[PDB]
RNA sequence: ACGGGGAAUCAGGGUUCGAUUCCGGAGAGGGAGCCUGAGAAACGGCUACCACAUCCAAGGAAGGCAGCAGGCGCGCAAAUU
RNA sequence: UAAAGUUGCUGCAGUUAAAAAGCUCGUAGUUGGAUCUCUCUCGGCCGAAGCGUUUACUUUGAAAAAAUUAGAGUGUUCAAAGCAGGCCGCCUGGAUACCGCAGCUAGGAAUAAUGGAAUAGGACCGCGGUUCUAUUUUGUUG
RNA sequence: GAAGACGGUCGAACUUGACUAUCUAGAGGAAGUAAAAGUCGUAACAAGGUUUCCGUAGGUGAACCUGCGGAAGGAUCAUUA
């Protein structure tokens, strides 16, 4: 059975972007998926997306702009402190110039730079670059 | 019920129960005062402790035990001794190399006063640390919260 | 995939997006409730009641007309069966397989299928005990389970 | 695949601990059979008494007589065979005299074309074989 | 070990004594006395290491056995006498008086006081109890017992003892807005106004203190010592007034002092 | 296998070590039992047994270096009576 | 010990090189789909209480021997070190960080677990019914 | 108020029981490894001259042979209405 719908969504986006497609369908949608996608889009990595509302669990059509190299999930959601963030960045990101680690913190879902700005830690959801 | 099921007389040591009775001293009632105390930390004395008749010298409310130290919680797993139960504390231990956890548990033999009737398996008990009461008992049941499923 | 088979079938119902009562359907919610009561008094399980209401009376979904599900209506009126119908049918199938195996002792396939059926029975019974639908002392024993049938 | 759960630490640690025993070097170090079987008993060197001079044939691709000595270790009375490394150095060793022997350099494995020999003589009669070989010292009289 | 220990190792000694790691194996094990082992300053450390009046422990012994040192107005000849917080050390031969008061770094300072200030001291009352025909008694942080205290003095308050008579003269209640030193923990030596007290029944109460410079910190209630009523201390404060500077500000002050001096 | 502080190595993880001067525990050849004392089941205290062992006029007496040096033994392995 | 990503948590392999149980069921273990955005004595709506729904997480604050490690100052002739020293009696240091897990504390409320109302012995609201109720008798209590 | 005695208790002690200890009394029995393979064959690698191999069972100087079921890692990805 499927656990971690966010893992499925991120793998689908990755597989579609590697084939050079312009849109990708994601099912099921969820709040965490929508927040992760919003974080990706605010940095110009995906583009606009539409939430198709069926009465069971929505779908998302994500417009792809080919600026994405890898969007991935980190399972399990390890708790990350502000000290461990540098080690996680070294492990996951391809460079200190770009790439983002997405965390879920009590202040919301945000990239690692925004988590350093608010001086907060949390649980690692995934990464994208 | 008869509270005298032992080879010795059971009584609250701080209560004098044979103060002299006369015609004025008895008007249709013998009367028997009940020693109870309010333990600290916001715990309220159960009604059965105040208006009961049991004799338990290890009871936190009517006995001779001072609640000081750790105040822990557990889940009742065995009720098969006299005035003592076995609770299970479940926790997660962090292994650092794998950055992960493992389930661990510890059993705790804790004293349960006769003031807590209708305590079941699966009930949550808040226990307080006291002096050693037996070879293994060091905690007294202060509060009982029933498991989800009361109807 | 199936819990006890290598099958990966997809066949299932597909509810329409609209949750409203059909325009053709003129039965009031109380009318559907009385039809449900009549069918239950006839001796039918909620699945059968729903099938009959869909096929003959045009009730596409009872939940959308009455705002309630068939089993909930039967319980609220007080004429729901003692044990849930899925568990009942699983026990009935197990009883049938055991009756067949009594007179056919060389059927290893029947023994294997009985093992699968009783595993399904136990899983469903544990779930029902968790939900307080069955008493906590309820147990499926294969000695007089035909009485439960 | 392997388990990835926040509560799998016991599973991961236990599986690693069981699978470490299939490591030949780890098992050799932690089982205790190799230490028992080791004639030196965990020591780097050992003193022994030369029982006889033995000539060991080099393995088949090569051809020579490796001049070794059988020695009996004082610590445990075990009998080992130790190479006398350089040339003419077998003439520096007599019978029934004390020699310091060390490993041959492979941590208990035979070296080169010398079958079943894993020790080498370092000293004879409390004088190093290097000193006698270079003429810096002479064996005591 | 059987029975009490009688030695203190040099490296295991309290850090605030500021002892070397090469001038011997042992540190002076302070004698039993009014102050705890780890919260005191032995007389030998004060006379030799602090004031440089002696170069050896033998010279400290000579000074103390000439009956020149008074501690709280009484002559002490014990070179390992535990002197501690708020104590008064009088040397009448040289005509000086010192008070044992913490620096912001948590170390007893060489804080000279006037001969008229050396007539009193401040003591935090550790307990109050009624005994033996209802006579109230009070026990302070100097382990000194005072009979018939004011019925308004409670635990955690501060009382001004006259050293000549030993009697209480005045007292400060433990209340918000009162000045206090911190006598233990990370904030040891800091001075500030009590702003809040969080009561934790069955555990340690936590007292919040605000510095004179707007800095705030917290300690355990046992680490608070009421110094003055309001924001005015009843004793003379050391050079730093209880203001703990960060390392950057201390470096800046040191550089300014170097510029002014050379 | 005395425990810890800690040590070696190490990109991030980790691996191995910690008898050893600081803290805590234990022991004084092995067991056991005590006296005195605030504090010892103390051994540079006593009592006995087991092992070892010293002097003797054979009646008896005396012993405990895992304190500092030093000796023997052991060993690959460690200093001045 | 590193090299050894040849013990692989990061991070290894398992068709043929060493390797997936003959095959299913199955308890523990592990992992689990979507979904819920102005309340107690006051002399500053102006001191306060929680009596209410628990934790994990994260941030913070206490408390936490020294020595060692990191690290500030300081020409040991330099350095390893040391905790000294500097100026013409005086001036100045003897810092600071880290101290994991567990325990304590206070903000946040995403993520994850968890809870109530379904025979209503459910929430709020006013009514029918009981008590020495530390005073509802400056007067000797009754 | 000393010696002494009954009893108690703690309790070391030549307690009349299973010697995990390499060492030897071992001639012993059957197995692993570099063999001038010395001798005797040629089981496998080519259809290896009876295709090979797996499990099981019997038989044999010896490699092995044979029966039953299986695999291709075969010497057939194929054989015609």
């Amino acid at each position: 059975v499927r656990m971690n719908v966010l893992a499925d969504a991120l793998k689908s986006i990755n597989n579609a972007e590697k084939r050079g497609k312009r849109q990708v369908l994601i099912r099921p949608c969820s709040k965490v998926i929508v927040r992760f996608l919003t974080v990706m889009m605010k940095h110009g990595y995906i583009g606009e997306f539409e939430i198709i509302d069926d009465h069971r669990a929505g779908k998302i059509v994500v417009n792809l702009t080919g600026r994405l190299n890898k969007c991935g999930v980190i399972s399990p959601r390890f708790d990350v402190q502000l000290k461990d963030l540098e080690k996680w960045q070294n492990n996951l990101l391809p460079s200190r110039q770009f790439g983002f680690i997405v965390l879920t913190t009590s202040a919301g879902i945000m990239d690692h730079e925004e988590a350093r700005r608010k001086h907060t830690g949390g649980k690692i959801l995934g990464f994208f670059f | 019920a008869d509270i005298q099921t032992e080879r010795a007389y059971q009584k609250q040591p701080t209560i004098f129960q044979n103060k002299k009775r006369v015609l004025l001293g008895e008007t249709g009632k013998e009367k028997l005062p009940r020693y109870y105390k309010n333990i600290g930390l916001g715990f309220k004395t159960p009604k059965e402790a105040i208006e009961g008749t049991y004799i338990d010298k290890k009871c936190p409310f009517t006995g001779n035990v001072s609640i000081r130290g750790r105040i822990l919680s557990g889940v009742v797993t065995k009720m098969k001794m006299q005035r003592t139960i076995v609770i299970r504390r479940d926790y997660l231990h962090y292994i650092r190399k794998y950055n992960r956890f493992e389930k661990r548990h510890k059993n705790m033999s804790v004293h349960l006063s006769p003031c807590f009737r209708d305590v079941q398996i699966g009930d949550i008990v808040t226990v307080g640390e006291c002096r050693p009461l037996s070879k293994t008992v060091r905690f007294n049941v202060l509060k009982v919260t029933k498991a989800a499923g009361t109807k | 995939g199936r819990m006890h088979a290598p099958g990966k079938g997809l066949s299932q119902s597909a509810l329409p997006y609209r949750r409203s009562v059909p325009t053709w359907l003129k039965l009031t919610s109380d009318d559907v409730k009385e039809q449900i009561y009549k069918l239950a008094k006839k001796g039918l399980t909620p699945s059968q009641i729903g099938v009959i209401l869909r096929d003959s009376h045009g009730v596409a979904q009872v939940r959308f007309v009455t705002g309630n599900k068939i089993l909930r209506i039967l319980k609220s009126k007080g004429l729901a069966p003692d044990l849930p119908e899925d568990l009942y049918h699983l026990i009935k199938k197990a009883v049938a397989v055991r009756k067949h195996l009594e007179r056919n002792r060389k059927d290893k396939d029947a023994k294997f299928r009985l093992i699968l059926i009783e595993s399904r029975i136990h899983r469903l019974a544990r779930y029902y005990k968790t939900k307080r639908v069955l008493p906590p002392n309820w147990k499926y024993e294969s000695s007089t389970a035909s009485a439960l049938v | 695949g392997k388990c990835r759960g926040l509560r799998t630490a016991r599973k991961l640690r236990s599986h690693r601990r069981d699978q470490k025993w299939h490591d030949k070097q780890y098992k050799k170090a932690h089982l205790g059979t190799a230490l028992k079987a080791n004639p030196f008993g965990g020591a780097s060197h050992a003193k022994g008494i030369v029982l006889e001079k033995v000539g060991v044939e080099a393995k088949q691709p090569n051809s020579a007589i490796r001049k070794c000595v059988r020695v009996q270790l004082i610590k445990n009375g075990k009998k080992i065979t130790a190479f006398v490394p350089n040339d003419g150095c077998l003439n520096f060793i007599e019978e029934n005299d004390e020699v310091l022997v060390a490993g041959f350099g492979r941590k208990g494995h035979a070296v080169g074309d010398i079958p079943g020999v894993r020790f080498k003589v370092v000293k004879v009669a409390n004088v190093s074989l290097l000193a006698l070989y270079k003429g810096k010292k002479e064996r005591p009289r | 070990a059987r029975g009490p220990k009688k030695h203190l190792k040099r490296v295991a000694a309290p850090k605030h004594w500021m002892l070397d790691k090469l001038t011997g194996v042992f540190a002076p094990r302070p004698s039993t006395g009014p102050h705890k082992l780890r919260e005191c300053l032995p007389l030998i450390i004060f006379l030799r290491n602090r004031l440089k009046y002696a170069l050896t422990g033998d010279e400290v012994k000579k000074i103390c056995m000439q009956r020149f040192i008074k501690i709280d107005g009484k002559v002490r000849t014990d070179i390992t006498y535990p002197a501690g917080f708020m104590d008064v050390i009088s040397i009448d031969k040289t005509g000086e008086n010192f008070r044992l008061i913490y620096d912001t770094k948590g170390r007893f300072a060489v804080h000279r006081i006037t001969p008229e200030e050396a007539k009193y001291k401040l003591c935090k009352v550790r307990k109050i109890f009624v005994g033996t025909k209802g006579i109230p008694h009070l026990v302070t942080h100097d382990a000194r017992t005072i009979r018939y205290p004011d019925p308004l003095i409670k635990v955690n308050d501060t009382i001004q003892i006259d050293l000549e008579t030993g009697k209480i003269t005045d007292f400060i209640k433990f209340d918000t807005g009162n000045l206090c030193m911190v006598t233990g923990g990370a904030n040891l030596g800091r001075i500030g106004v009590i702003t809040n007290r969080e009561r934790h029944p069955g555990s340690f109460d936590v007292v919040h203190v605000k510095d004179a410079n707007g800095n705030s910190f917290a300690t355990r209630l046992s680490n608070i010592f009421v110094i003055g009523k309001g924001n005015k201390p009843w004793i003379s404060l050391p050079r730093g007034k209880g203001i703990r500077l960060t390392i950057a500000e201390e470096r800046d002050k040191r550089l300014a002092a170097k510029q002014s001096s050379g």
